[PDB]
C-alpha cells in the first residue's frame, strides 16, 4: 500500500552495497544489506534479554536486570550468568545501532536529498558509546557501565552522581542542561509560531512569513527568520549532546575528587585582597 | 492521607486519568497527520485492500490571501502527475521502478518535481517574491564574496559561463538564485541555479551536481522578470537528479 | 564536498522593514531605529528592531528590574558593602526565604519580608509578560498557541513558588534566589522525600523532556536536508503542496514504516514541549501533601528493583590490596 | 574582509595562550592562568578586529565619502 | 457479490482446502508432541 | 569498638599533634557569616572555612558533634500526616553538610 | 461453517500468512521459555541432577 | 433480535475483524496470566508438589 | 496436502529466501549461545575440567 | 486462476520440487547432529 | 540435488559473492576471537606458562 | 524459462561447478586444520 504520491519515488539505485540483492520493500519498510543486519542484531538482542529475563527468575517489565560484571574481572569476559550476557547484548546494540545509521544513509542517497539525519544520530551513538564504551575502558573495567533495566538503571545514575558529592557543580553539566532547556523553549516557539500563521481565528485569511517575522520583532526586537530557525534548533541539539559526552567522561578518568572543591581556582585567586 | 481501596490513592487517580487522557492525544494526534496521501493505493495505481486502523479525519478549509480561493482536507490530489514513464520489474508489489526513457529529461526518481500551480509566489504587497537584483531598488552585497563576473565550472571541470546576475528574495533579504550566460558552444540563452547547490570561491563558482552537457536542457523560465512555483520545481528537482544520474558510477553500488 | 546550508556564503542588505499593519495600528506604539549586523548574518537575519511598546511591556519591565535590584542589594548588603567581596562571592550568595517558624504569617525584613515583596514583584512582572503576549497575537489577528505554550510553564512556574507553600501551609517551602543555592535546594528537596527518581511524574517529564530535545533534533535536520527544494518556506508548502514535504515524508515512511505533514509535525513539537511542566507541577503538586516517601511508595506498588549480593568493600577486597601494599 | 577578522581572532588566541603560559611561570595555577588569557582573547580579539579592521582599503574614496556626509550634516 | 480482495469464490475455496489442509497436519504434530511430553513428565 | 574495629590501631599524642603544639583542624564557631540576617538567612549563603567550597549552613559540627540534635530528616511510611515541627529540607542540608565534611 | 472460505474475501492472504507466521514463532518462543522458568519442567536442570 | 444484521451497514468488517482479534488474545493472555499468579490454580506448582 | 506448491503462486521467493536465511541463522547462534550459558552443556569448561 | 507473483502451475511445481529437495537434507543433517549429540550428553 | 544450480537463475553472483566473504571473515574472526577469550585454549597463554 | 537475473540455463550451471569446486577446497582445509587442533588439544 503506497502513498498517491509515492510510485515514481520507488526507483533502483543508490546502494552503498548489496545492488539488487536486498532492494525491495517490505510493506512501508525498506530493505538492504544494512537492514538485514539490524534485523538481525536487534532479534538477537531482544532474544537474548528475554533469556535473560527466564533464568533471573522474573518476566516483570520493571523488575528485569542484566548487569554487567564485578569489578574484578577487568577487561576481560565474565561468565554468560555473572555479566557476560550484557556483554554481548551492548556488542549487539553497537552494531543495530551502527547498521541502523548506514540505512538512513542509504535511504537519504535514494531519495535524494542532504545526510543530516545519520550525521545527527551519530552524536546520539557518540554519547552512547561513550557511557558504555569509553568511560569504562579508561576507568579499567567493563563493570562501570549501567546495567540493562527500566528502573535498574536509575539507581546507577543516582549513585554515579553521589560519588562526587554533588553533581550540580560540574560546569559541563551546567552547561549540558541550559542547552537542554534552551532546545525545548526554542522548540515550543517555533511550533506555537507556526501553528498560529497557519490556524487563524475563524473567517480570517491565513498568514506568511511577513507576519511572524513582524509578531517577533514587535514580540522581543529581533526575528531570527525561517531558515535561522532551524540551523539554531540543529546546532543547540547537537551541542547538548556533545556537553552531556563531555561531562560523562570528565568525572571519572580526569577528577577524582568533589565537583565542589574544582571552584578553589576563582576562590583564591591572587587578586583578591 | 488515606485510599480509596486497597493501594488506590490521589495519585493513582491522577496517573490512570493521565492515561486514558495521553491515549485520546495520541489518537487525535496521530488522525491529524493523514490529510495528505490517502487513501493508499497498490502498485497498479488501485485502491489497496488494507488501509490501516486510523479512519480518515474530517474536512477543515483554509481561506487563502490575495484572492486565490479555498482549500478543503482531506480531498482530491491535485498535484498528481499524469503519464510517468515507469515500468514495473515485478508482477507483484514491493518491488522498484524502471525509467523507460531519460529520467532526468522525464521527471522520475529524484528528478521527480511536483504540479504545483503556475503562479508566482506573493509577498505581502502582492509582489512577486523572489525578483532579480537589477530591478530591486536600494539592494547590494554587503558581506562574503561577490558572485558576478565569475567563471563557473561544472561537475566535471568544464567552464560553461558567467554569473551575471542574482534573484533575490526582497521581504527577508536573501538571495535565492544565481543566473547563469552560457557559452554558444554549451548552449543558449540563460539558466538559473538555486543558492543551496553552488560553492562560491574567490576566483569561480563549482556545480558538482551535473556536468557540462546537462546544462543546455535545464529548464527555462517563461518570464525574465518573474518564476512560478511550478518552474522553480522544475529547475531545483533537475538539479538534484545529477547527484545521481550524472554518472553510471552514481548510480551502481560504490562498495 | 556539497555546500551544507550552515552558514550563508553571500549577505545582502537592503532597506530596513518597518513591518505590517492593519486597522489596528499596530504603528503607532513601534519604536524608530533600526540595526545591522553582519556578524549575526552568517546564521540568521541582521536586522535588529524596532520594538514594540505597550502598557504591559513597560510594566513588566518596571517590576522585574525592582526585583532585580531588590535581590542585588539585599546580597551586597550581606557582604558589607564591599565590591571586591561582592564579585568575589557573588555565585554563593542568595535571598533566604523565610523561616518554618512563621507559618504563612507575614515575617519580620531580617527573615523574610524582603524575600515576599520581591517574589510579588516578580509575580507581578510574569503575568504582565503573558498579557501582552496575548494582547499582541490579538492584534495581529493570529492564533494563541504561543500564550497557551508559556502558560504551559508559568503553570509549573506556580506551582513551584505559591500553590505549594499555600497547600503545605508555610512560606518557608519556596526556592531561594540565588545560583548555587537553587541547585542546593534542587538536592535537598530530591532527598527530604525519598527518591524523586521513583515519583512517576518525574519520569514522564523526563521522558517528554527527552523526546522534545529528540524530536527538534530531527527536524532541524530534515529541514536542513530538504532546503534545495525550498524546504525552508513551510507555510507556502502547507498552501500548496510540493516535492519536498513528499521527500521528507517518505524519508522517515521508509526509514520506521510512518511520516508526518508539514502542518502535523508541528502539532507533534508543540505537545511534547507543552507536556514536560504540566507534568512536573502535576508530580511535585503531589509530594509532602499526599507521598512523603517515594521509594517506599514504590515498593508498596511493586516496581523496585531488589539485589542478591552484599555490601561494603571487604566483600570485594582488602584494604592493603587497595593501596597495592 | 572576514579574512582579517578571522586573523584577528587567531591572534588573540595565541596571546591568550602565551599570557598563560607566563602565568604559569609567574606562579599561578593552569585554571587562573587559563581565564586570564581567555580574558584577553576576547578583549583584544575584539578590539583588533574593530580598530584594525575596520579601517577598509580606501586612498581618496574615504576623502570624497568623508566630504560627502559633511555635506549632509549642517542642513539637516 | 463482496469482495474487498478482489478474489473469486471458487478462489476463496481453493485457498481454503489447502488452508485447512496445512492446519490439520500442524494440529496432528503438536497432538502427538503433547502426548509425549505427558507420557514424560505429567501437570495433570 | 571505634579504634579497634578491624585490627589493633590505637591512638596517642602522634596522632592529632604531628610535631605540633596545636593540633590541625580544629574549628571553631562562626555561626553569623551575613550581616542583616536573623534566622536560617545568617548561616548558609556564603563560602567559608567550615563550608565544604558549597553554600550549604555552616552551622554544622556545632548543633551535631557538640550539642545533641536530630540528624535524620526521613519519614518511615509512604504517607505521613504532616504537623509543624518535623523535620524540613533546611534540616537535610545541614546533614549535607556534616556528610559533605564526612 | 461451510461458508468459512469466505474469509479470504474480507482479508488478503498474503498479509495474513505473514502475521500469523510471526505470531506462532512469538507465541512458541515464549511458551518454551516459560517451561524453563521453572524447577519441575527445566529440561536442563532435571538432566544436570540426574548425572 | 432477528435484525442485528445492520451492524454491517454501520462499520467496516475488517477493521472490526482485527480489533477483535487482537482483543480476544489479549484478554486470553490476561486471564491466563491471573490465574497463574495464585496459589490454588497454579498449575505447575501444583504439579510440583503432586510429584 | 499434494497442492502446497501454490504457495509459490502467492509469494516471490526473492524476499522468502532472504526472511528464511536471517531466521535460521538467528536460530542457530540463540541455540548455541544458550547452551554455552549453562553448566551440563558448556563444552569449553567440560574440556577444561576433564584435563 | 489466481496467481500474484506472475507464475505458471508448472514453474511453481519445479521451484517446490527443489525446495523440498534442499530442505530433507538440512533435516537428514540435523538429524545426525542430534543423534551423535544425544549419544554424547543425553537430556531424557 | 542436482537442480541446485538454478540458485543463480534468482540472485546475482556479483552481489552475492562479496556478502558471502564478508560473512566468512566476520565469522572466522569471532570465533578465533571466542577461543582466545578462554583459559584452557588461549594459546599465547599456554606459551608462556610452558616456558 | 524462468529467470529473474537474465543469466541462462547452461550459464548458471556453468557458474555452480567452479563454485562447488571452490566450496568443497575450502572445506577440505578446514577439514584439516579441525584434525590437527582436535590432535593439537581435544574437545568433546
Ligand atoms: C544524583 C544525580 C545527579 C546527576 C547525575 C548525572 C549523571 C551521572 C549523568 C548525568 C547526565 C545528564 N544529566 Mg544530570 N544529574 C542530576 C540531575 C540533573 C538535572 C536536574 C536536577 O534538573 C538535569 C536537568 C540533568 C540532566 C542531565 C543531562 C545534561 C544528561 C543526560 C544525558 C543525555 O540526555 O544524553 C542522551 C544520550 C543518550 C545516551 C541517548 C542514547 C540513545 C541510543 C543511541 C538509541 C536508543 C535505541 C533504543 C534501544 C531503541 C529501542 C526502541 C524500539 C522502538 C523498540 N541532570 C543529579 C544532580 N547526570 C547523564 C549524561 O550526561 O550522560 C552522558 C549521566 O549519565
Ligand atoms: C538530585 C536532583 C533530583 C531532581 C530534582 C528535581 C526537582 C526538585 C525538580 C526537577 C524537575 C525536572 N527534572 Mg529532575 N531531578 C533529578 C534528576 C533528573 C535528571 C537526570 C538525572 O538526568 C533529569 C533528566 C531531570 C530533569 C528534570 C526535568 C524533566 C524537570 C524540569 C521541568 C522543566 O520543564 O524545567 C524547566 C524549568 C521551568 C519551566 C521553570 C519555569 C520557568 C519560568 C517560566 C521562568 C520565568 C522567567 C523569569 C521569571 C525571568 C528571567 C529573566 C529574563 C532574562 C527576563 N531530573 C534528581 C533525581 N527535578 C522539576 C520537575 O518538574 O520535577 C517534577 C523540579 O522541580
Ligand atoms: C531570549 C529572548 C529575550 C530577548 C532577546 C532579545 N532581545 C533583543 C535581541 C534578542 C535576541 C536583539 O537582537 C535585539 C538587540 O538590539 O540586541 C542588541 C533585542 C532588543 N530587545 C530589547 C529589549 C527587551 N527585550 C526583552 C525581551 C527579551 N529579550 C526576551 C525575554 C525585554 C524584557 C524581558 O523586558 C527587553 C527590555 C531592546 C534592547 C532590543 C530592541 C532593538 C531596538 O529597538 O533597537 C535596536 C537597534 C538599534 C538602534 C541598533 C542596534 C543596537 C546595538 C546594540 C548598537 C549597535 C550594534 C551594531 C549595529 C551591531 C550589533 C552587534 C551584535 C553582536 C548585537
Ligand atoms: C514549554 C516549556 C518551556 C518554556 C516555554 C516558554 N518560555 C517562554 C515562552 C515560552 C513558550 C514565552 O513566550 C516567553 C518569551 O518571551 O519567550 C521569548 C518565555 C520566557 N521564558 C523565559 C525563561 C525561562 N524559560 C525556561 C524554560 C521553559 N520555558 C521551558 C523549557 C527557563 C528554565 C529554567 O529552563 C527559563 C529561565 C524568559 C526568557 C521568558 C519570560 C520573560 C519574562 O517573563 O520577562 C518578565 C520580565 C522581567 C523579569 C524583567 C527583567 C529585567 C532585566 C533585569 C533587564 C531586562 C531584560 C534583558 C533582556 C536582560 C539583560 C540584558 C543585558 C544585556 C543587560
Ligand atoms: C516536516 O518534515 C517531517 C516529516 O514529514 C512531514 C516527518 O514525518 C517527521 C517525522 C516525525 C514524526 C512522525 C512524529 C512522531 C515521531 C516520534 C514520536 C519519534 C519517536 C518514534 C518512535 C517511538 C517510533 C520509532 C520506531 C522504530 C524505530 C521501530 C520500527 C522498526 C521496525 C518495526 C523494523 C524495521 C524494519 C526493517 C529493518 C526491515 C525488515 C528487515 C528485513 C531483513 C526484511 C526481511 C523480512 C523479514 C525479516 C520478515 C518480515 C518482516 C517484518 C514483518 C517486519 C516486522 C518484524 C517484526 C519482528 C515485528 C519529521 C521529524 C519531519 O521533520
Ligand atoms: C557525601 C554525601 C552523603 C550523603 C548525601 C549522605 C546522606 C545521608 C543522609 C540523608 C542521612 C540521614 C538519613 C535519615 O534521615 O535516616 C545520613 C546519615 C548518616 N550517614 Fe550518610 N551521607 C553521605 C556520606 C556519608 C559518608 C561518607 C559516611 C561515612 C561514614 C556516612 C555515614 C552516615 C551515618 C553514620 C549516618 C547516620 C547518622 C545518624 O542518624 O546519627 N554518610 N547520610
Ligand atoms: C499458559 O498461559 C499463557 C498466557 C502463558 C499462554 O501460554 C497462553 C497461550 C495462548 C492463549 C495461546 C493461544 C494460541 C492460539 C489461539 C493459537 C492459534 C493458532 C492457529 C489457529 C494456527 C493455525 C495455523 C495454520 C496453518 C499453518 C495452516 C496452513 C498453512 C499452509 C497450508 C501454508 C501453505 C498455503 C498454501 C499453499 C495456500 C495457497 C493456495 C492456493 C490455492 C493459492
Ligand atoms: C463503586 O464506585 C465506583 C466508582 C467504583 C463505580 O463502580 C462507579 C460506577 C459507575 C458510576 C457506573 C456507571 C455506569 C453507567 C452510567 C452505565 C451505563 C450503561 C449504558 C447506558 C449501557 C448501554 C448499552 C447499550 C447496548 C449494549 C446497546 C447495544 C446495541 C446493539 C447491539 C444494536 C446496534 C445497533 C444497530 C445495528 C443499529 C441498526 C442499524 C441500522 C442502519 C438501522
Ligand atoms: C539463504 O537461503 C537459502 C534458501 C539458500 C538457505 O536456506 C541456504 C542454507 C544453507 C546453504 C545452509 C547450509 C548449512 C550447512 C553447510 C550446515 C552444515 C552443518 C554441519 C557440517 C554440521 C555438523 C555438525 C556436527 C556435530 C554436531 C558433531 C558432533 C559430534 C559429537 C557430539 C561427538 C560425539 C560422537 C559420538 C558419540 C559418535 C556416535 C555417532 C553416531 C552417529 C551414533
Ligand atoms: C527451547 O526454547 C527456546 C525458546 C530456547 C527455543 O530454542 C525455541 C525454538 C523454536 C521455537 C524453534 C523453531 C524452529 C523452527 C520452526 C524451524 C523451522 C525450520 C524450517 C522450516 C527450515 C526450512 C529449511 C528449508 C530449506 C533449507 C530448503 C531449501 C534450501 C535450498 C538451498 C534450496 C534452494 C532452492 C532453489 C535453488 C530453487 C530454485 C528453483 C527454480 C525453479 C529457479
Ligand atoms: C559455538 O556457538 C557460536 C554461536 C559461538 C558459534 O560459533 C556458532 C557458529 C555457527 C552457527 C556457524 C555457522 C556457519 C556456517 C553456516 C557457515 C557456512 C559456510 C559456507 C556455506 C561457506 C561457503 C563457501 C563457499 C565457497 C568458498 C565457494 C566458492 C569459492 C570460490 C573462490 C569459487 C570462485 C567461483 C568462480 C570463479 C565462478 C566463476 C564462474 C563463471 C562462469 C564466470
Ligand atoms: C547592587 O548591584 C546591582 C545594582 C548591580 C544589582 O542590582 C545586582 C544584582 C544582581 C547581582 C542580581 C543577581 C540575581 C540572581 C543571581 C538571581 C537569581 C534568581 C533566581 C534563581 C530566581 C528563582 C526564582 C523562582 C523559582 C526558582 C521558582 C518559583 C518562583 C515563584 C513562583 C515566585 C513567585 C512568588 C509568589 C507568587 C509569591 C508572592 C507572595 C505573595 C504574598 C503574593
Ligand atoms: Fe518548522
Amino acid at each position: 500500500a503506497l502513498l498517491s504520491f509515492e510510485r515514481k519515488y520507488r526507483v533502483r539505485g543508490g546502494t552503498l552495497i548489496g545492488g539488487d540483492l536486498f532492494d525491495f520493500w517490505v510493506g512501508p519498510f525498506y530493505v538492504g544489506f544494512f537492514g538485514v543486519t539490524t534485523a538481525f542484531f536487534a532479534l538477537l538482542g531482544t532474544i537474548l534479554i528475554f533469556w535473560g529475563a527466564s533464568q533471573q527468575g522474573t518476566f516483570n517489565p520493571w523488575l528485569i536486570n542484566i548487569a554487567p560484571p564485578d569489578l574484578s574481572y577487568g577487561l576481560g569476559m565474565a561468565p554468560l550468568m555473572e555479566g557476560g550476557l550484557w556483554q554481548i547484548i551492548t556488542i549487539c546494540a553497537i552494531g543495530a545501532f551502527v547498521s541502523w545509521a548506514l540505512r538512513e544513509v542509504e535511504i537519504c542517497r535514494k531519495l535524494g536529498m542532504g545526510y543530516h539525519v545519520p550525521f545527527a544520530f551519530s552524536v546520539a551513538i557518540f554519547a552512547y558509546v561513550t557511557l558504555v564504551v569509553f568511560r569504562p575502558l579508561l576507568m579499567g573495567a567493563w563493570g562501570h557501565g549501567f546495567p540493562y533495566g527500566i528502573w535498574s538503571h536509575l539507581d546507577w545514575v543516582s549513585n554515579t552522581g553521589y560519588a562526587y558529592l554533588h553533581f550540580h557543580y560540574n560546569p559541563a553539566h551546567m552547561l549540558a542542561v541550559t542547552f537542554f532547556f534552551t532546545t525545548t523553549l526554542a522548540l515550543a516557539l517555533h511550533g506555537a509560531l507556526v501553528l498560529s500563521a497557519a490556524n487563524p481565528p475563524k473567517g480570517e485569511e491565513v498568514k506568511g512569513p511577513d507576519n511572524e517575522d513582524t509578531f517577533f520583532r514587535d514580540f522581543i526586537g529581533y526575528s531570527i527568520g525561517t531558515l535561522g530557525i532551524h540551523r539554531v534548533g540543529l546546532l543547540l541539539a547537537l551541542n547538548a549532546g556533545f556537553w552531556s559526552a563531555v561531562c560523562i567522561i570528565i568525572s571519572g578518568p580526569v577528577w577524582t575528587k568533589g565537583w565542589p572543591e574544582w571552584w578553589n581556582w576563582w576562590l583564591e585567586m591572587p587578586i583578591w585582597p | 492521607e488515606e485510599t480509596f481501596f486497597g493501594n488506590f490513592d490521589l495519585a493513582s487517580l491522577s496517573l490512570w486519568l493521565f492515561y486514558g487522557f495521553f491515549a485520546l492525544l495520541i489518537y487525535y494526534l496521530q488522525t491529524e497527520n493523514m490529510r495528505e496521501g490517502y487513501p493508499l493505493e497498490d502498485e497498479d495505481g488501485n485502491t489497496a485492500a488494507n488501509q490501516g486502523p486510523f479512519p480518515l479525519p474530517k474536512e477543515k478549509t483554509f481561506k487563502l490571501q490575495h484572492g486565490r480561493g479555498e482549500l478543503t482536507l482531506p480531498g482530491e490530489d491535485v498535484q498528481r502527475r499524469d503519464n510517468l514513464a515507469l515500468r514495473k520489474t515485478a508482477h507483484g508489489n514491493g518491488f522498484p521502478m524502471e525509467p523507460t526513457g531519460d529520467p532526468m529529461l522525464d521527471g522520475v526518481g529524484p528528478a521527480s518535481w511536483s504540479k504545483r500551480r503556475d503562479v508566482p509566489e506573493l509577498d505581502a504587497h502582492g509582489h512577486p517574491k523572489i525578483v532579480p537584483m537589477s530591478a530591486a531598488e536600494g539592494f547590494g552585497v554587503s558581506a562574503g564574496t561577490d558572485p558576478r563576473g565569475l567563471p563557473v565550472m561544472a561537475g566535471d571541470g568544464e567552464i560553461v559561463g558567467l554569473v551575471s546576475d542574482m534573484w533575490i528574495d526582497e521581504a527577508e533579504q536573501l538571495v535565492r538564485y544565481l543566473e547563469l550566460e552560457l557559452d554558444p558552444e554549451w548552449g543558449d540563452g540563460k539558466r538559473l541555479v538555486q543558492r543551496q547547490m553552488v560553492r562560491i570561491k574567490s576566483d569561480r563558482v563549482k556545480v558538482r551536481s551535473i556536468y557540462g552537457k546537462h546544462f543546455k536542457n535545464v529548464p527555462k523560465t517563461k518570464s525574465p522578470n518573474q518564476v512560478t512555483l511550478l518552474e522553480e520545481d522544475k529547475i531545483m528537482a533537475y538539479y538534484a537528479g545529477g547527484t545521481l544520474y550524472a554518472d553510471e558510477s552514481r548510480l551502481e553500488p560504490q562498495l | 564536498p556539497e555546500y551544507q546550508n550552515i552558514f550563508t556564503q553571500v549577505q545582502v542588505q537592503g532597506p530596513a522593514e518597518l513591518g505590517v499593519d492593519n486597522e489596528n495600528n499596530l504603528t503607532e506604539e513601534r519604536t524608530t531605529g533600526t540595526g545591522f549586523s553582519q556578524l549575526i548574518g552568517w546564521i540568521g537575519n541582521a536586522q535588529l528592531g524596532p520594538i514594540y511598546l505597550g502598557w504591559f511591556g513597560i510594566i513588566s519591565l518596571v517590576t522585574g528590574t525592582l526585583w532585580f535590584n531588590i535581590v542585588g542589594f539585599n546580597m551586597l548588603s550581606q557582604v558589607g558593602y564591599s565590591i571586591p567581596e561582592f564579585i568575589r562571592q557573588l555565585f554563593w550568595l542568595a535571598l533566604e526565604p523565610p523561616s518554618p517558624e512563621y507559618g504563612l504569617r507575614m515575617p519580620p525584613l531580617d527573615d523574610g519580608g524582603w524575600f515576599i515583596i520581591a517574589s510579588f514583584f516578580l509575580l507581578v512582572s510574569v503575568i504582565s509578560w503573558w498579557l501582552r503576549t496575548y494582547q499582541l497575537a490579538e492584534m495581529h489577528k493570529m492564533g494563541k498557541h504561543v500564550a497557551w505554550a508559556f502558560a504551559a510553564a508559568i503553570w509549573l512556574f506556580l506551582v513551584l513558588g505559591l500553590f505549594r507553600p499555600i497547600l503545605m501551609g508555610s512560606w518557608s517551602e519556596a526556592v531561594p534566589y540565588g545560583i548555587f543555592p537553587h541547585l542546593d535546594w534542587t538536592t535537598a528537596f530530591s532527598i527530604r522525600y525519598g527518591n524523586l527518581y521513583y515519583n512517576p511524574f518525574h519520569a514522564l517529564s523526563i521522558v517528554f523532556l527527552y523526546g522534545s530535545v529528540l524530536l527538534f533534533a530531527m527536524h532541524g535536520a530534515t529541514i536542513l536536508a530538504v532546503t534545495r527544494f525550498g524546504g525552508d518556506r513551510e507555510l507556502e508548502q502547507i498552501y500548496d503542496r510540493g516535492t519536498a514535504s513528499e521527500r521528507a515524508g517518505l524519508f522517515w515512511r521508509w526509514t520506521m514504516g510512518f511520516n508526518a505533514t508539514m502542518e502535523g509535525i508541528h502539532r507533534w513539537a508543540w505537545w511534547f514541549a507543552v507536556l514536560t511542566p504540566i507534568t512536573g507541577g502535576i508530580g511535585i503538586l503531589l509530594t509532602g501533601t499526599v507521598v512523603d516517601n517515594w521509594f517506599l511508595w514504590a515498593v508498596e506498588h511493586n516496581f523496585a528493583p531488589d539485589y542478591t549480593q552484599d555490601y561494603g568493600y571487604e566483600a570485594y577486597t582488602t584494604y592493603d590490596g587497595f593501596l597495592g601494599r | 574582509d572576514m579574512t582579517c577578522t578571522i586573523t584577528c581572532w587567531g591572534i588573540g588566541v595565541l596571546l591568550g595562550i602565551m599570557t598563560t603560559v607566563g602565568l604559569m611561570v609567574v606562579g599561578w595555577s593552569f585554571l587562573q592562568g587559563a581565564f586570564m588569557g581567555v580574558l584577553a582573547w576576547l578583549i583584544v580579539g575584539g578590539v583588533l578586529a574593530v580598530a584594525v579592521c575596520g579601517k577598509d582599503n580606501a586612498e581618496q574614496i574615504r576623502a570624497e565619502m568623508a566630504a560627502a556626509r559633511e555635506r549632509v550634516r549642517g542642513a539637516t | 457479490d463482496l469482495s474487498f480482495t478482489g478474489l473469486t469464490d471458487e478462489q476463496a475455496q481453493e485457498l481454503h482446502s489447502v488452508y485447512m489442509s496445512g492446519l490439520w497436519l500442524f494440529s496432528a504434530v503438536a497432538v502427538v508432541a503433547h502426548l509425549a511430553t505427558f507420557i514424560w513428565r505429567p501437570w495433570f | 569498638g571505634h579504634v579497634y574495629a578491624n585490627a589493633e590501631v590505637g591512638v596517642t599524642c602522634f596522632t592529632c599533634h604531628r610535631g605540633q603544639a596545636v593540633p590541625s583542624e580544629v574549628w571553631y564557631r562562626i555561626d553569623p557569616v551575613t550581616e542583616n540576617t536573623s534566622g536560617w538567612a545568617s548561616v548558609q549563603n556564603r563560602a567559608t572555612s567550615l563550608s565544604q567550597f558549597t553554600s550549604l549552613p555552616s552551622d554544622a559540627l556545632y548543633q551535631y558533634l557538640l550539642n545533641y540534635e536530630q540528624i535524620a530528616v526521613h519519614d518511615l511510611e509512604s504517607r505521613v500526616e504532616t504537623l509543624p515541627g518535623d523535620p524540613t529540607w533546611q534540616n537535610t542540608e545541614r546533614t549535607y553538610s556534616l556528610m559533605n565534611y564526612f | 461453517m461451510s461458508k468459512f472460505y469466505k474469509i479470504w474475501l474480507i482479508f488478503d492472504p498474503r498479509r495474513v500468512f505473514v502475521a500469523q507466521g510471526v505470531f506462532l514463532f512469538l507465541l512458541a518462543a515464549m511458551i518454551h521459555l516459560v517451561l524453563l522458568s521453572t524447577e519441575h519442567f527445566n529440561w536442563f536442570e532435571l538432566a544436570a541432577a540426574n548425572a
